[PDB]
Order: structure tokens, then sequence, then C-alpha cells
């Protein structure tokens, strides 16, 4: 339950060019001190070249936690993002955590 | 390299209960409050926490701000603690900034924060007495438990 941290992809391979969006959902057991943000091959999203954007982090106040939820879109599925080690970061005081996903591999 | 994401209006508190707040000499230092009336939480007691998201992971990499006639942001340049005339700022091309801290969870008491200096790592943000001032310090941790390295965090937003 809390905390956790999961990306999910697109079951069907994506053709060149294609669209496409990873999922990243976590849960914080710090309402306020707790961040979310994806990076690939260890950079900041805004600084990557090519056609790609993550949306705001929600954040939902459950029961077992906090919930952020925080999704990437990949406007245009290069080579280059298509092997690109995108990783989701949660952190908070406590921990830091990641998740991280080589379209390249998955579909392999 | 360091990316500033949302801030936090905090009041931190040492462990006798006494607010920080940034005296007329630009100094950190704490004193006595009581929690009834607001009046009494002035603005030099009122900390912006920005956090910041890292390029490398390591902690919850935060400054700590405070809006007065201009605003200040807490450093720990050469091992001292001082508040620097300046705004956080929006990107930290560095691994380490001596107004970056990580701020760390006490691991057997839930709702206490700990700083630890990013360009000293191992040292911590620390209450001390002098005089009659009760001083933020640097301090190299060298006890475990130690309750001078301990903090609460109260949001006020
Ligand atoms: C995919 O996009 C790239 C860049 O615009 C282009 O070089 C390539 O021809 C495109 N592929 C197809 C099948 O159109
Ligand atoms: C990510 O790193 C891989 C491996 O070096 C590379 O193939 C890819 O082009 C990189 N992505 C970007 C956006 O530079
Ligand atoms: C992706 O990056 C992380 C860096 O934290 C690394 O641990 C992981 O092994 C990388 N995966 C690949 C396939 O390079």
């Amino acid at each position: 339950q809390c905390p956790a941290l999961e990306v999910t992809w697109p079951e069907v391979e994506v053709p060149l060019n294609g669209t496409l969006s990873l999922s990243c959902v976590a849960c914080s057991r710090f309402p306020n001190f707790s961040i979310l943000y994806w990076l690939g091959n260890g950079s900041f999203i805004e600084h990557l070249p090519g056609r790609l954007w993550e949306g705001s982090t929600s954040r939902e106040r459950g029961s077992t936690g906090t919930q952020l939820c925080k999704a990437l879109v990949l406007e245009q599925l290069t080579p280059a993002l298509h092997s690109t080690n995108f990783s989701c970061v949660l952190v908070d005081p406590e921990q830091v955590v990641q998740r991280h996903v080589v379209l390249a591999q998955l579909w392999a | 390299y360091f990316g500033k994401l949302e801030s936090k209006l905090s009041v931190i508190r040492n462990l006798n209960d006494q607010v920080l707040f940034i005296d007329q000499g630009n100094r950190p230092l704490f004193e006595d409050m009581t929690d009834s009336d607001c009046r009494d939480n002035a603005p030099r007691t009122i900390f912006i926490i920005s956090m910041y998201k890292d390029s490398q992971p390591r902690g919850m990499a935060v400054t700590i701000s405070v809006k007065c006639e201009k605003i200040s942001t807490l450093s720990c340049e050469n091992k001292i603690i001082s508040f620097k005339e300046m705004n956080p700022p929006d990107n930290i091309k560095d691994t380490k900034s001596d107004i970056i801290f990580f701020q760390r969870s006490v691991p057997g008491h839930d709702n206490k924060m700990q700083f630890e200096s990013s360009s000293y790592e191992g040292y911590f943000l620390a209450c001390e007495k002098e005089r009659d001032l009760f001083k933020l310090i640097l301090k190299k941790e060298d006890e475990l438990g130690d309750r001078s390295i301990m903090f609460t965090v109260q949001n006020e937003d």
C-alpha cells in the first residue's frame, strides 16, 4: 500500500512515429512533502530533445496515505525515445523510489 | 542538478517547541511562542520550504526561505548558517549547493525532520544554546538519537 510506486505502459507495441503515454502512480505517507517526476536518461523531461512532456502531478488524500499520479506523454515515438531509460521518481523525507522503463526492452 | 517544484509555508520548531526566526542581523535563532494568537506568528517566523526535483535522486531536496522587505534564503556556506538576501532559484546546475538541504524523516520519531547539508554530507542543522540565544548551527552527526538536530515542521498553508 504505502509507500508504493508503479509505472504502466501500453501492452501493444507502438509503431515508429506513433503516440503513447506512460502512467506513474505512487503512494506516500507524506501529504505535503512528496513529489513525483519523470527522468529520461537521468535528465528532466523538459531538457530532452523530441516531442514529449509530463503532465501535472495530481494528488489525492486516501486512507492508506496520499496518491500521486503523473503522466509522461510521447507525441512521436522515435528510435531515441524508444531506447530511452524513462524513470519515474517518487521522493519524500523517508525514501526515494524509482521505477524504470525502456520501451525497446519491454516490447523485445 | 535541481529544478524547483512546489513550496510549503512552514513554521519550524526545535525540540523545546521554540520557533525559528530570522533576527535583525540575519541570524537564524529560536524563540518561545504560544499557539493561540497569530499576531504572534510574525513574518520573520513564516518560512517557505521549496522542494526541488533532482537529476540524481538522493533525498527530499529543499531550500528554506522567508519573505520580509526582500526574500532571504538559508545557507551553510563555509559550514556557518546564515541568511543570504536572494530568492531560491528555479534551477541549480550543480549536484550540491550551500542552500540545498535534504529534509529527512527522523526514523523513530514519526513527525520530526532533520536537515542534512548537500554541500557537507553528514552535517545537519542543529539548535545550540549560547548566552541567552538558541542558535541554528551546522553540526556533524556524532550521536545516535541526537535531539538537537530534530525539528517539527508545521504547515501554515
Ligand atoms: C518518422 O518521422 C521522421 C522524422 O519526421 C521521418 O524521418 C521518418 O520518415 C518518419 N517515418 C515515416 C514512416 O514516415
Ligand atoms: C537515451 O539514452 C539512450 C542510450 O544512450 C539513447 O539511445 C537515446 O537516444 C537517449 N535518449 C535521448 C532523448 O537522448
Ligand atoms: C535505467 O536507469 C537506472 C538508473 O537509476 C538503472 O538503475 C537501470 O538499471 C537502468 N536500466 C537500463 C536498462 O539501463
